[PDB]
């Protein structure tokens, strides 16, 4: 990471971690906290 | 002194004697837990009568002076269970190995009035101790200080006594 | 009629693994299960498995007793460095940079600057 | 326990230190919960704990935030606040307090603690230098 940078210096759901299908499945269940659909 | 302490916990008494034999022909000393251990194996050993083990027990203590080591508590609770195993003639010399304890300024635990207590039940000494107990917070001091309740309230059991 | 402290004495006193397994079976006579929730909170604060309270969010944490001083000035690790060139431009720039990160500690800051003298010194 | 009592109690040890204690002006407790009957509940405790301490409190209830998000299937998430001021209080007084309260949080239920300590001038800014 540090070295990578260095030379450039010079020069779906991801917000959860779920799978786009999965967490309507999960959401649906209310198996998350605080998501409730409306 | 390790070697010793090895030989009394696995029942080696004749051995640990003869150890703490060499080990005094070498004019080196003994510690305060090995001269715990050889009080257990002076009274383990077999074919001798109470009055030459107390004489042996009083000879390993008069060394232990000599030695300038001085007793602790495990060395009177081991001296109170080993006597333990000679009933009614042994009730004289608990007596005077608590007072000599307390003389010297070790404090009674748990432990020693469980020994003296189950040395005496086979009575009234009972009624000392809690006066002498009553109200004290304990620490743990003694492996048998747990058993001390149990013991002294087979006491209350046998001499039928609900205040106590 | 008298109390079982008073009377005769022997009179012939006045006044490694072994240790460990010792106080580990001295730990066992007051070793007995829990009594209720609050003792079993404490054994677990005592454990350390609990978080204390009130809540400190840099708990078990002190980087490595830097000092302030230490983060916002690191000037002084620029001094192998050319002294009035560009790259003394740039390495002014860089170590403004390290001084305003937060989430870095004092050796990773020095150690960003060592291998830019290490790279300026192969070149 | 009508007969079997503990006799005495091991009450903890609290040593009084010399070092002087630290003064809060202000201790702005803002507790945040997908639940408001959660928030009423909790914010019933802190009140009557803080008037038994002898603390000085007052509650009020900032404004809600929603969250809306779509995936057409459309998500929605509630964040429902209730701020606890308490005034002149000191570090122990303080501590204790949030102690008692941090460790009966409920669930779900986040807190954030702001502290404003009274402080004096630093004895070098008393006059300039010369």
């Amino acid at each position: 990471a540090d070295e990578r940078l260095r030379i450039n210096s010079l020069r779906v759901k991801r917000r959860w971690r779920l799978s786009r299908i999965v967490f309507r499945h999960l959401a649906d269940h209310g198996q998350l906290s605080g998501i409730q659909r409306a | 002194c390790t070697m010793i302490r090895g030989m009394v916990k696995h029942r080696a008494y004749e051995q640990a004697l003869n150890l703490y034999t060499e080990l005094l022909n070498n004019r080196l000393h003994a510690d305060v837990y090995t001269f715990n251990a050889l009080i257990e194996a002076t009274v383990c050993a077999i074919n001798e009568k109470f009055e030459e083990k107390w004489s042996k027990i009083l000879e390993l203590l008069r060394h232990m002076v000599a030695q300038k080591v001085k007793p602790n508590l495990q060395t009177f609770n081991t001296i109170l269970k080993c006597l333990r195993r000679f009933h009614v003639f042994a009730r004289s010399p608990a007596l005077q190995v608590l007072r000599e304890m307390k003389a010297i300024g070790i404090e009674p635990s748990l432990a020693t009035y469980h020994h003296i207590i189950r040395l005496f039940d086979q009575s009234f000494i009972i009624y000392d101790i809690m006066n002498e107990l009553m109200g004290k917070r304990f620490s743990p001091k003694d492996p048998d200080d747990d058993k001390f309740f149990q013991s002294a309230m087979s006491i209350c059991s046998s001499l039928r006594d609900l205040e106590l | 009629r008298k109390n079982i402290f008073t009377g005769k004495r022997l009179n012939i006193f006045d006044m490694s693994l072994w240790d460990v397994e010792f106080a580990k079976q001295l730990a066992t006579v007051n070793e007995q299960p829990l009594q209720n929730g609050f003792e079993e909170l404490i054994q677990w604060t005592k454990e350390g498995k609990l978080w204390e309270f009130p809540i400190n969010n840099e708990a078990g944490f002190d980087d490595d007793g830097s000092e302030f001083h230490e983060h916002i000035f690191l000037e002084k690790h620029l001094e192998s460095f050319p002294k009035q060139g560009p790259i003394r431009h740039f390495m002014e720039l860089v170590t403004c940079g390290l001084s305003k990160n937060p989430y870095l500690s004092v050796k990773q800051k020095v150690e960003h600057i060592e291998w830019f003298r290490n790279y300026f010194n192969e070149k | 326990l009508h007969v079997d009592v503990p006799k005495d109690l091991t009450k903890p040890v609290v040593t009084i230190s010399d070092e002087p204690d630290i003064l809060y002006k202000r201790l702005s407790v803002l507790v945040k919960g997908h639940d408001k009957a959660v928030l009423d509940s909790y914010e019933y405790f802190a009140v009557l704990a803080a008037k038994e301490l002898g603390i000085s409190i007052k509650v009020h209830e900032p404004p809600r935030k929603i969250e809306r998000f779509t995936l057409r299937v459309q998500y929605e998430m509630r964040t429902l606040y209730r701020c606890l001021e308490l005034e002149h209080l000191t570090g122990s007084t303080a501590d204790v307090y949030l102690e008692y309260i941090q460790r009966n949080l409920p669930e779900g239920v986040a807190m954030e603690v702001t502290k404003t300590q009274l402080e004096q001038l630093p004895e070098h800014i008393k006059e300039p230098i010369w």
